[PDB]
């Protein structure tokens, strides 16, 4: 094995042991998604109220 | 505060609704005058779901009593807990509905519906967070069936984003008032298919059979039938009236129980049904709860498949043993649960048992076998409609035969829709 | 010093955050009223614990935390709990009606009305940071808020804090405690939307915690309080490097450097030992070798899976208590010759070790016993893809019949987001199998 | 009432096991995609091990060991025997093999040229379509048209009368406790053609090849299958020894060695689900009564006469040991 990068302090210590070597959308686009879904809710509710009006 | 607004319409709707408020007022420690006299804070923790708090720390049921004649509502006001209801919430006419869906829906009920909605609006305006509505009614009469569904339609228009929940009593020739009940029930079922989120199918056929075969009551009355309804209504609302994680409100219940919007008709079950001092074990609760003889819909669950199941255990018992027995029933009879909805059985436990029992269990099933109920109504409908028998009671109120034909087709489609998922 | 802001979303995120911040106070000696006598720099300082706590003039140590829930009942517990004085009302955001276990309701309908308020409250805490390094987001997969509102928050945080790291602590759904049938839907929907926005996510399967509580703590029917105390121990050992002096995992960026060589594959497996019942009067204290060997037993993992039939990309051993480097290496040498530990060929076969001399703190009156030494292993193994395979299979069963889909479409969500999210998971499973086979 | 699912219809072994479980009246068969099972008789390819052991209130058991393909593939077995120190390349009961991709070509040639120069037996065999040739160029050209080339046992023990070749199939069952059970009944799949060390019919003892190309199929024994009672009597009459001493000790040693090697990689001792598996070991015996391992089969078929006894033994020690209701094996201890 091999122990590398030994760092010590009062509260503890850390090290690394090696055994073998190797071999975003914008706010505008987000707002469009949120309002598109709200538009589909309004359309679905308007059709319900239309159905109830008949 | 997630409030529910309760509405009871017609003779059956008010008689079972009155007993429901008597049963749950006793569970929450409310007396016939509205004063609280319990000994557990669990009684008051979710009290505002069904009760408004008035002056002097009085608890007033958030209930609205509707009928087209004053007879049954006068009996309620004269009943034990009659004084607890808000007097303004008594909305009644004088003509009646003659067991006629058209009178309740189109003529006599149309004259009274707006004043009912004024009271619904008054109750809803003070709600900090309204869940939705709870309607008790029968489908075989005229007021509860015809005016009840008119109310459901006008409430949905004014509150489209609220849950609509009903307790709907299905007619049976075993407990029949008039021959036109299949007409009234068929017209009402299509309304429920479109305008409710959850409907508990309470079959007077099943209530009669339970009273006769099981409870050994040779001559069952409506009081005997309504005792089964009271205990069932208490059980299915336990998760709404006490603190808990599962199905604690009307919408979360709907999301767990309704995989397809039109298939929202539930088979309720209850255990025990004793004709009384013997201790009932958790295994016995589970076996009886799932037994067809304890179902309130007169459908054989082994003739269909369970889409979703909600189970509620009440009393001081081992939740470990409850989990084991619930898993036992699923793993024992996994052929009766659809394999394309994983973990579709949910279990809740409440520490407070109902009155008179140390332990109880309530079953809420969305089974495709409920098509047997709708087939039965459909066959009784068609036997008369093919001869246009008794139609003049309805055409005399403005209805056309086409509206009956459309109602016939609507319920046959519902039957076909249940059958498609029973073989999928 | 660089501050970290913790965000707790939904019931599971809030209640777990409440358990963690309780443990942080006990570990750092912070009293419920916010006072910390051991802190000599009154009303300020750039110590290691200040990454998680700000300081008022009166000496109160305030968590850098925000709690968000669409229903007020759970956060009201924090408003009146034991540590109610730690937080000011601006840190606690509640709504009226929750997302009803509906991802679309949490993301589109209800989340749209509160997302700007939450970001404003996060901006208040960020303005108190001299060098904010990022966020730790606590949430469930299955809830409507924990899944739906989180993915919306993670999208906006990438916009407002593009250079900041974001780490997740995620509760994977388990039927033994789940409360909704559609939790597989919400899990796939929230993983698809959050994947590009999360740099490192620690998944906790409620099934694994439930059985550890039953088997190792002798709890018959574990509650959320039992589960959350154990989860907070794992979270504490993961974040101890940010709150204490040390040289391993000293900032959030080092978590990705040490554990996530491939961005989409950012779900390390956590294993914790020992879990001892406080009901046992005397218990044989386990050695360094015994607790390290326990890190390769599936019975101790946060997700039940078989690392022997996958490949490793990284491994961190985080020790707390009486542990010296000599015994760690002796334990690793013995384990390598007995266990099946295969790394990918483009990664070194090795372990990064961190030791903190302070042994784990137990909540007084809890279920966990005090131990002389404990260890949390963080291993990025392809075997954790078994969790995605289980989840995607349940998704496929329900979605083939469009069961419950109308609840999501009714909230404005389109049906195409279901299949798009499922295709992303299909690509995720393919990535794991390419690396690990 | 236990439950089980069937996901491999081409399995003659577990078709009988499924029939036996239903005959007990205490096992109910579910649909193949029903997750609420106790026992999975799984498929051969891509068995979803990751979905096992996640059903609350259900002890789940599967009839395959995840990772046992490392032992049941040609290239995997060769790599496992060489790389594992528990077996080592100095392993004496495994023919000198090499993995060739259409890689160990330079090592296979370093040994081939050493044999041609060494004036010793230089006949090899390639397989994964089998070619037996003493010319390495004909073997390497055949692969390009993953394989392994191992030393062909040029001096096999030949049965008389007939002067013919054979191989020994042993059935081994490993239960959830990793107990290794050797079925007391094996079969000798014999060639019915006289061995000519100068045709691929007297050299290949496969049951399908002897039934399609061999002219003397069934002449000496029925179905070119000699069982252990006859083979033990022959060894006593012809060589003055027993099947136990001359062969079975080596067979039990090889079986134990192979399965102990992979035990830490495939054991389900501390796993959320349990595994058992039936293996088919294939051995060769040379003229000096030395046993050589040829191949381990992960989904083997059984002999017709032995289907009844072996499948009942699977139910007894592998299924009913986990799911009790209301010896034909030799336990190889370790
Ligand atoms: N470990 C743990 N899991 C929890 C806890 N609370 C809820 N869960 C799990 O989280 C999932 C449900 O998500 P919740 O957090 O309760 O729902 P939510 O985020 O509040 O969103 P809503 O649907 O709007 O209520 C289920 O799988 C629960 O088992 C908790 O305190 N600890
Ligand atoms: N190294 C070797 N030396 C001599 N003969 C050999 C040999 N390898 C194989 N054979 C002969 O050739 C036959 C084919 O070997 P192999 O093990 O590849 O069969 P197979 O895998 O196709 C069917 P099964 O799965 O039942 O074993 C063997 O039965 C054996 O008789
Ligand atoms: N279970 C039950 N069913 C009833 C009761 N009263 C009436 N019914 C049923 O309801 C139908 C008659 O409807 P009813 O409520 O009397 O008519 P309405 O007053 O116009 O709504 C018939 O099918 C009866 O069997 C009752 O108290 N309990
Ligand atoms: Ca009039
Ligand atoms: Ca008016
Ligand atoms: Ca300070
Ligand atoms: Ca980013
Ligand atoms: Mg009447
Ligand atoms: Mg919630
Ligand atoms: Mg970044
Ligand atoms: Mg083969």
């Amino acid at each position: 094995m091999e122990v590398i990068e030994l760092n010590k302090c009062t509260s503890g210590q850390s090290f690394e042991v090696i055994l073998k070597p190797p071999s975003d959308p914008s706010l505008e686009e987000i707002q469009k998604k949120l309002e598109a879904a709200e538009e589909r809710r309004k359309y679905q509710e308007a059709e319900l109220l239309k159905h109830l009006a008949e | 505060m997630r409030e529910i607004v309760h509405i009871q319409a017609g003779q059956c709707g008010n008689q079972i609704g009155a007993k429901f408020w008597e049963v749950i007022s006793d569970e929450h420690g409310i007396d016939p005058t509205g004063s609280y006299h319990g000994d557990s804070d669990l009684q008051l923790e979710r009290i505002n779901v069904y009760y408004n708090e008035a002056t002097g720390n009085k608890y007033v049921p958030r209930a609205i009593l509707v009928d087209l004649e004053p007879g049954t509502m006068d009996s309620v006001r004269s009943g034990p807990f009659g004084q607890i209801f808000r007097p303004d919430n008594f909305v009644f006419g004088q003509s009646g509905a003659g067991n006629n869906w058209a009178k309740g829906h189109y003529t006599e009920g149309a004259e009274l519906v707006d004043s009912v909605l004024d009271v619904v609006r008054k109750e809803s305006e003070s709600c900090d967070c309204l869940q939705g509505f709870q309607l008790t009614h029968s489908l075989g009469g005229g007021t509860g069936s015809g005016m009840g569904t008119l109310l459901i339609s006008k409430i949905r228009e004014e509150y489209p984003d609220r849950i609509m929940n009903t307790f709907s009593v299905m007619p049976s020739p075993k407990v029949s008032d008039t021959v036109v009940e299949p007409y009234n029930a068929t017209l009402s079922v299509h309304q429920l298919v479109e305008n409710t989120d959850e409907t508990y199918c309470i079959d007077n056929e099943a209530l009669y059979d339970i009273c006769f075969r099981t409870l050994k009551l040779t001559t069952p009355t409506y009081g005997d039938l309504n005792h089964l309804v009271s205990a069932t209504m208490s059980g299915v609302t336990t998760c709404l009236r006490f603190p808990g994680q599962l199905n604690a409100d009307l919408r979360k219940l709907a999301v767990n129980m309704v995989p397809f919007p039109r298939l929202h008709f539930f088979m309720p079950g209850f255990a025990p049904l004793t004709s009384q001092y013997r201790a009932l074990t958790v295994p016995e609760l589970t076996q009886q709860m799932f037994d067809s003889k304890n179902m309130m819909a007169a459908c054989d669950p082994r003739h269909g498949r369970y889409l979703t199941v909600a189970a509620i255990f009440r009393g001081r018992m081992s939740m470990k043993e409850v989990d084991e027995q619930m898993l036992n029933v699923q793993n024992k009879n996994s052929s009766y649960f659809v394999e394309w909805i994983p973990n579709n059985v949910k279990t809740a436990v409440c520490d407070i048992p109902p009155r008179g029992l140390k332990m109880s269990a309530t079953f809420i099933g969305n089974s495709t076998a409920i098509q047997e109920l709708f087939k039965r109504i459909s066959e009784q409908f068609t036997a008369m409609f093919r001869r246009k028998a008794f139609l003049h009671w309805y055409t005399g109120e403005g209805m056309d035969e086409m509206e009956f034909t459309e109602a016939e087709s609507n319920m046959n489609d519902l039957v076909s829709e249940y059958q498609q998922y029973q073989d999928a | 010093m660089r501050e970290c802001i913790s965000i707790h979303v939904g019931q599971a995120g809030v209640q777990i955050g409440n358990a963690c911040w309780e443990l942080y106070c006990l570990e750092h000696g912070i009293q419920p009223d916010g006072q910390m006598p051991s802190d000599k720099t009154i009303g300020g300082g750039d110590d290691s614990f200040n990454t998680f706590f700000s300081e008022t003039g009166a000496g109160k140590h305030v968590p850098r935390a925000v709690f968000v829930d669409l229903e007020p009942t759970v956060i009201d517990e924090v408003r009146t709990g034991t540590y109610r004085q730690l937080f000011h009302p601006e840190q606690l955001i509640t709504g009226k009606e929750d997302a009803a276990n509906n991802y679309a309701r949490g993301h589109y309908t209800i989340g749209k009305e509160i997302i700007d308020l939450v970001l404003d409250r996060i901006r208040k805490l960020a303005d108190q940071c001299t060098g904010l390094q990022g966020f730790l987001v606590f949430h469930s997969f299955g809830g409507g808020t924990g899944s739906g509102f989180t993915s919306l928050l993670m999208e906006r945080l990438s916009v407002d804090y593009g250079k900041k790291s974001k780490l997740e602590f995620s509760i994977y759904p388990a039927p033994q405690v789940s409360t909704a049938v559609v939790e597989p839907y919400n899990s796939i929907l929230t993983t698809h939307t959050t994947l590009e926005h999360s740099d490192c996510a620690f998944m906790v399967d409620n099934e694994a915690i439930y059985d550890i509580c039953r088997r190792n703590l002798d709890i018959e029917r574990p509650t959320y309080t039992n589960l959350n105390r154990l989860i907070s121990q794992i979270v504490s050992s993961i974040t101890a490097s940010l709150r204490f002096d040390g040289a391993l995992n000293v900032d959030l960026t080092e978590f990705q450097t040490n554990l996530v060589p491939y961005p989409r594959i950012h779900f390390p497996l956590a294993t914790y030992a020992p879990v001892i019942s406080a009901e046992k009067a005397y218990h044989e204290q386990l050695s360094v070798a015994e607790i390290t060997n326990a890190c390769f037993e599936p019975a101790n993992q946060m997700v039940k899976c078989d690392p022997r039939h996958g490949k490793y990309m990284a491994c961190c051993l985080l020790y707390r208590g009486d542990v010296v480097p000599k015994d760690v290496n002796a334990a690793i040498a013995t384990i390598k010759t007995k266990r099946s530990i295969q790394f990918v060929d483009w990664c070194p076969t090795g372990f990064k070790v961190g030791i903190n001399y302070q042994p784990p703190t137990v909540v007084p009156g809890g279920d966990l016993a005090k131990v002389q030494r404990a260890v949390c292993m963080l291993s990025n193994t392809t075997a954790i893809a078994e969790a995605w395979a289980r989840l995607d299979h349940k998704f496929d069963l329900m979605y083939a019949k469009r069961a419950f889909v109308h609840w999501y479409v009714g909230e404005g969500m389109e049906e195409g987001e279901f299949s798009e999210a499922r295709e992303d998971m299909a690509a995720l499973e393919k990535d794991y199998e390419e690396v690990g086979v | 009432m236990y439950t089980f699912v069937v996901r491999d219809e081409n399995s003659s072994v577990y078709a009988e096991v499924s029939r036996l479980l239903l005959a007990t009246g205490q096992w109910k068969r579910l649909r193949k995609d029903n997750p609420r099972f106790n026992l999975m008789l799984g498929e051969r390819n891509r068995l979803p091990f990751g979905r096992l052991g996640h059903e609350p209130g259900l002890v789940q058991l599967v009839n395959y060991y995840r990772g046992a393909d490392k032992l049941c593939r040609k290239a995997s077995l060769v790599k496992l025997i060489k790389t594992s120190p528990e077996l080592s390349e100095s392993c004496t009961w495994f023919p000198e093999s090499y993995v060739i991709y259409p890689d160990e070509r330079e090592v296979f040639l370093a040994a081939y040229n050493r044999r041609r120069e060494g004036r010793e037996g230089n006949v090899w065999i390639a397989k994964s379509g089998i070619l037996i040739s003493s010319e390495a160029s004909e073997l390497l050209d055949f692969i390009d048209e993953v394989h392994v080339i191992q030393k062909y046992l040029e001096k096999p023990l030949l049965l008389e009368p007939g002067h013919r070749k054979f191989d020994i199939r042993s059935w081994v069952l490993v239960d959830h406790l990793y107990n290794i059970y050797l079925y007391r009944e094996g079969v000798l799949r014999t060639s019915s053609e006289p061995y000519n060390s100068a045709d691929k019919t007297c050299h290949l003892t496969n049951h399908c090849i002897q039934k399609e190309y061999s002219k003397n199929y069934g002449r000496y024994e029925e179905g070119n299958e000699m069982f252990f009672e006859e083979f033990n009597q022959y060894l006593m009459d012809a060589l003055n020894t027993t099947l136990e001493n001359s062969i079975l000790l080596q067979i039990k040693h090889i079986i134990r060695s192979c399965l102990m090697c992979i035990e830490p990689a495939i054991s389900t001792k501390h796993l959320h689900y349990q595994s058992f598996q039936l293996f088919g070991f294939d051995f060769m015996v040379d003229e000096e009564l030395k046993v050589w391992l040829i191949e381990v089969n992960g989904a083997p078929a059984c002999a017709q006469k032995l289907y009844a006894e072996l499948c009942q033994g699977i139910v007894d020690v592998a299924i009913s040991s986990v799911f009790p209701l209301a010896s034909i094996f030799i336990k190889l201890h370790h």
